[PDB]
């Protein structure tokens, strides 16, 4: 997968087998670094009306 | 089954009968509008073409779509803020009950802000906003008027209503005793007023009665 | 900017109409904007396609607009709806509805045209000096309660007369301005008062 | 605030009409030279009704005002020629 | 590729944006009435039937609530009824006597005048009822004593 946004030190439980995380609404959430085994909680950068 | 419009009751009509009530109740009865939206925003953009030059480039072929998307929303709204500010903006002034509250026997202490609460609403107004309840280019835009606003104005209606009637509306707020307001309704529904105050504990009680049922249907049923 | 209100629904359509003519200028993903050139450079095979791009583009545009003009003179009926309402009942007659014929007690109402939209000047009466004076419901006279007719009962300090109460007109207490009912020890706020009879 | 990050407005302690709306209660308006301000925005002058239970307030004299409510009834009667339009 | 979907994306954001006008408009109706009730309810009292919750409509109190109000609508409702037998007029001497505001009833006996919407007696005398032409004209008028002050 490829996209956009900050990376930040997660707080879920992912299975030992999970690797990407899905919001609700189809969107992804979270993903597992293919190193590090570490669950990354994906936030799409900051923007805004002008 | 087939469906029965209601149960059948035929009515004693007759040249030379009447029937006369001898007695009334004073009902408490709720009606819930909606005043407005979610004041939704969406950056088009954003949204067709995140992150992507290309894409911009081909979108811009499409003219001004974006630019009367972005308008329609916006005047959405703007309607939202003047539809929450015509439905409750409608007192001049901030009025506020005194603190006696010797109201004919009538006790609003439910509906009157509460001076020890979260953001000064009242019972059942706490009880109304109990009971109900990302970054793709989509945002919400906040309400002109925040509830803590909305609540003020709601408060200075009230207080308006109980300690002028509807003198507060028309112009110049003049003071009444409630009784007196309570007398002058009766008048305006037919019903003259001496009824009133030779009935004022009782239809006290009743009007206190039916604020406390409204009070456990809107606790009970979401 | 008094008549904003219709000058904003005059604007809107201009600026729904010039949106509708700038989608004119558009490629909508053809090799230009102009039938005419698009015509004269290609062949039927695909200056049919880059014809049929055009033609969606500019029929979405159309159904938008359509749709735009739709919403508005739904809009715009609602208005109208309003409008005839408030000169049935309040231009043709007297409408003792609150704050739906002006400020205060409505008194009378006149239309005036505007381009696109009507202007009601709504007459009204507004109370404007008032005084402060102690009442009661009711007074006893002879163990028998009085209450007013039309008015309430006021006390300019040491005397009780009568005024309406829209008003300050008082008028000496008597049996032709209050009825009697019942004897006065029900009353709450009772005062004592004498009830001069002609 | 609430809204967001605004730059280039002096906020100020004292409330006032809204003028232009920000958002959440805040609204900023060009005042006295003469800056840009941002402020929470007020709801009227407050007042007490001396309310106690004989106590009636009477009017002695009034005033007839004349009030002007707008409303819009029509719009253009556009009309599109769909064929010359979209195939001139 | 990017056009298709482009167009497909607009067309989403279209049918989203028209939805959105369309339940604006419903908002805006449902806005205006609440304002209209706020306006007629609240600060006034409606002689509008059904207007302001069932029966005679005497006051009502505005609620806050999340994008939306709460009208407590506080009437009035008869409630216990009696059956008496009523005439239009009644005849004293050759004159029709009518009430100035209520209505004859007859508890079997004798002849009372009540408001229509509370039964209160009261005896029948020159100034609760008017008098108007002569005993045969209405049709089912009756006798009795009009008491005189
Ligand atoms: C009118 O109705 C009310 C309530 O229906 C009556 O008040 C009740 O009176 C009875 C006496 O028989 C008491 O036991 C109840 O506790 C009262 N209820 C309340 C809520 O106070 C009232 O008496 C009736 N009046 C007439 C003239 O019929
Ligand atoms: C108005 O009614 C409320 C309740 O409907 C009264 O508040 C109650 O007061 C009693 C006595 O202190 C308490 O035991 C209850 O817990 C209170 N209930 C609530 C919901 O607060 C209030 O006292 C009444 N007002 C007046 C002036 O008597
Ligand atoms: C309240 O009104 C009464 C009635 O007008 C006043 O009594 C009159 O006062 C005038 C003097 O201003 C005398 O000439 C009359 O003879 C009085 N009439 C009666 C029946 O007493 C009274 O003074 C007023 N009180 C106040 C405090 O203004
Ligand atoms: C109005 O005047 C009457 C007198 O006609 C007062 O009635 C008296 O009330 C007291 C109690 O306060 C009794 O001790 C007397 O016996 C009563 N007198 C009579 C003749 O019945 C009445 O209290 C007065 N009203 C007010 C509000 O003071
Ligand atoms: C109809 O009502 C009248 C008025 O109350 C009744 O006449 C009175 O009856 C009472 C008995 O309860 C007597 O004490 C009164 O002296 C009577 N007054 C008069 C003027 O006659 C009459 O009895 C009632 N009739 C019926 C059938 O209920
Ligand atoms: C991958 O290699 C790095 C060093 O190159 C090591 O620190 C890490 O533990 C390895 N991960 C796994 C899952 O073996
Ligand atoms: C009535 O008395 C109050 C005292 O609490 C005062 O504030 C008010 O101004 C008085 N009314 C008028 C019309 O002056
Ligand atoms: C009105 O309130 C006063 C207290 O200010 C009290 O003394 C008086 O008894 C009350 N009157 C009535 C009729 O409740
Ligand atoms: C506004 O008042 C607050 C205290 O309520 C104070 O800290 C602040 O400095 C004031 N700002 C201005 C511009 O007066
Ligand atoms: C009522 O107000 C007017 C001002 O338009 C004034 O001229 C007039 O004297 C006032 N009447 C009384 C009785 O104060
Ligand atoms: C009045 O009389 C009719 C029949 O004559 C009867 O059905 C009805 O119940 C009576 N009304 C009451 C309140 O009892
Ligand atoms: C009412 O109906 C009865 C039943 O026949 C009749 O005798 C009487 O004359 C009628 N009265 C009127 C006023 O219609
Ligand atoms: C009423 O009395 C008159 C005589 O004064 C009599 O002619 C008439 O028949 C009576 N009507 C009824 C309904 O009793």
């Amino acid at each position: 997968l490829t996209g956009t946004g900050v990376l930040t030190e997660s707080n879920k439980k992912f299975l030992p087998f999970q690797q990407f995380g899905r919001d609700i609404a189809d969107t992804t959430d979270a993903v597992r670094d293919p190193q590090t085994l570490e669950i990354l909680d994906i936030t799409p950068c900051s923007f805004g009306g002008v | 089954y087939t469906m029965s419009l209601g149960a059948e009751n035929s009515v004693a009509y007759s040249n030379n009968s009447i029937a006369i009530p001898t007695n009334f109740t004073i009902s408490v009865t709720t009606e819930i509008l909606p005043v407005s939206m979610t004041k939704t925003s969406v950056d088009c953009t954003m949204y067709i073409c995140g992150d992507s030059t290309e894409c911009s480039n081909l979108l811009l072929q499409y003219g001004s779509f974006c630019t009367q998307l972005n308008r329609a929303l916006t005047g959405i709204a703007v309607e939202q803020d003047k539809n929450t500010q015509e439905v409750f903006a409608q007192v001049k002034q901030i009025y506020k009950t005194p603190p006696i509250k010797d109201f004919g026997g009538f006790n609003f202490s439910q509906i009157l802000p509460d001076p020890s609460k979260p953001s000064k609403r009242s019972f059942i107004e706490d009880l109304l906003f109990n009971k109900v309840t990302k970054f793709n280019g989509l945002t919400v835009l906040p309400p002109l008027l925040t509830d803590e606003m909305i609540a003020q104005y709601t408060s200075a209606l009230l207080a308006g209503t109980i300690t002028s009637g509807w003198t507060f509306g028309a112009g110049a707020a003049l003071q009444i005793p409630f009784a007196m307001q309570m007398a002058y309704r009766f008048n305006g529904i037919g019903v003259t007023q001496n009824v009133l105050y030779e009935n004022q504990k009782l239809i006290a009680n009743q009007f206190n009665s039916a604020i406390g049922k409204i009070q456990d249907s809107l606790s009970s049923t979401a | 900017s008094a008549l904003g209100k219709l000058q904003d629904v005059v604007n809107q359509n201009a600026q729904a109409l010039n949106t509708l003519v700038k989608q004119l200028s558009s490629n909508f993903g053809a090799i230009s904007s102009v039938l005419n050139d698009i015509l004269s450079r290609l062949d039927p095979p695909e200056a049919e396609v880059q014809i049929d791009r055009l033609i969606t583009g500019r029929l979405q545009s159309l159904q938008t607009y359509v749709t735009q003009q739709l919403i508005r003179a739904a809009e715009i009926r609602a208005s109208a709806n309003l409008a005839a309402t408030k000169m049935s009942e309040c231009v043709l007659g007297q409408s003792k509805r609150v704050d739906f014929c002006g400020k205060g007690y409505h008194l009378m109402s006149f239309p005036q045209s505007a381009p696109h939209g009507v202007v009601f000047l709504h007459v009204t009466y507004v109370p404007a000096q008032e005084k402060n004076f102690t009442t009661a419901p009711a007074i006893c006279h002879d163990g028998k309660a009085h209450f007013p007719r039309e008015g309430v009962f006021v006390s300019n300090g040491t005397h009780w007369f009568v005024t309406q109460r829209n008003f300050y007109e008082p008028q000496i207490i008597t049996t032709d301005n209050t009825f009697v009912s019942g004897n006065c020890d029900v009353v709450i706020g009772i005062v004592n008062n004498t009830v001069y009879d002609p | 605030t609430r809204a967001g990050c605004l730059i280039g407005a002096e906020h100020v302690n004292n409330s006032y009409e809204c003028d232009i709306p920000i958002g959440a209660g805040i609204c900023a308006s060009y005042q006295t030279s003469q800056s840009i301000i941002a402020y929470t925005m007020s709801l009227g002058a407050e007042n007490s009704v001396a309310y106690s239970n004989n106590s009636i307030a009477i009017p002695t004299n009034f005033t007839i005002s004349v009030t002007t409510e707008i409303l819009p009834v029509s719009m253009t009667k556009t009309s599109v020629d769909c064929t010359m339009y979209i195939c001139g």
